[PDB]
């Protein structure tokens, strides 16, 4: 859950 | 009225460059600006394909701040979440122009109170109208904005965080700079200071709003996937 947003997060 | 010590003019540098950089068309969107034609699932259509850059740019404003990035990421998932649509509406809301009477999204999209209201957006869109009218008479600079931001990104209250009483003195940072860069200014309206914390309590309840709406009611595919994930 809230994958793609940590993708985004962590680059 | 004390006015920013210098380790807060490095303050405020930071935070407006963030801002700047990731702030769509920067000094151009009036002249990009695009007039677009219960809820119109069309109209939805319509919104949910553009939502996902402006979500994109406040990610984008979290990571230029160092004090976010000591953060630990299931933190800053938390305080993005929070914050998005309150930055996303706030942006909007300082590109009101009362000659068409619309906002612009994207630094690209002219919208109208009623045209946002049928993209789904129902009573928010008109919160966002009336913030956006209440600050045509606050001139609120790219620092003003940035610091708005800040101040939003850094809510220790939202539910789940760890990091909460860091989170509470990076804000307490913000607030300070903020109201010191503010006394400098010198605005032309009365008890500037505490209108601007009433409209943070505005942006709050947008996104408070923004967030209850997504759960209530609502075919979830029909949603961008970015979107989804802050509600
Ligand atoms: C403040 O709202 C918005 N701001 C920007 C933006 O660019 N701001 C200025 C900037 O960042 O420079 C957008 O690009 C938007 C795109 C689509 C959108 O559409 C919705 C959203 C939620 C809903 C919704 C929410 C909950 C429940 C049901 C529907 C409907 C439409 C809303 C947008």
């Amino acid at each position: 859950e809230n994958a793609l947003l940590r993708y985004l997060l962590d680059k | 009225k004390p006015e920013p010590t210098d380790e807060e003019w490095e303050l405020i540098k930071t935070v407006t460059e963030a801002h700047v950089a990731t702030n769509a068309q920067g000094s151009h969107w009036k002249q990009k600006r695009k007039f677009l034609p219960k809820v119109d699932l069309e109209a939805f259509s319509h919104f949910t394909k553009i939502i996902t850059p402006a979500i994109t740019r406040v990610v984008d404003f979290a990571k230029k701040l160092p004090m976010f990035c000591e953060l630990p990421c299931e933190d800053q998932i938390i305080l993005l979440k929070g914050c998005c649509m309150e930055i996303m509406s706030l942006r909007a809301a300082v590109r009101y122009d009362p000659e068409s009477e619309t906002l612009t999204l994207n630094g690209e999209m002219a919208v109208t109170r009623g045209q946002l209201k049928n993209g789904g957006l129902g009573v928010v869109s008109d919160a966002i109208f009336d913030l956006g009218m209440s600050l045509s008479s606050f001139n609120l600079d790219d620092t003003e904005v940035a610091l708005l931001q800040a101040v939003l990104l850094m809510s220790s209250d939202r539910p789940g965080l760890a990091c909460v009483e860091r989170i509470e003195k990076y804000q307490d940072s913000f607030l300070l700079a903020f109201e010191h860069y503010i006394n400098y200014r010198k605005h032309h309206v009365t008890h500037f200071w505490p209108k601007l914390l009433m409209k943070v309590t505005d942006l709050r309840m947008i996104g408070a709003c923004h967030a209850s709406r997504f759960l209530h009611m609502k075919p979830t595919e029909l949603f961008p996937p970015l979107f989804l994930e802050v509600f």
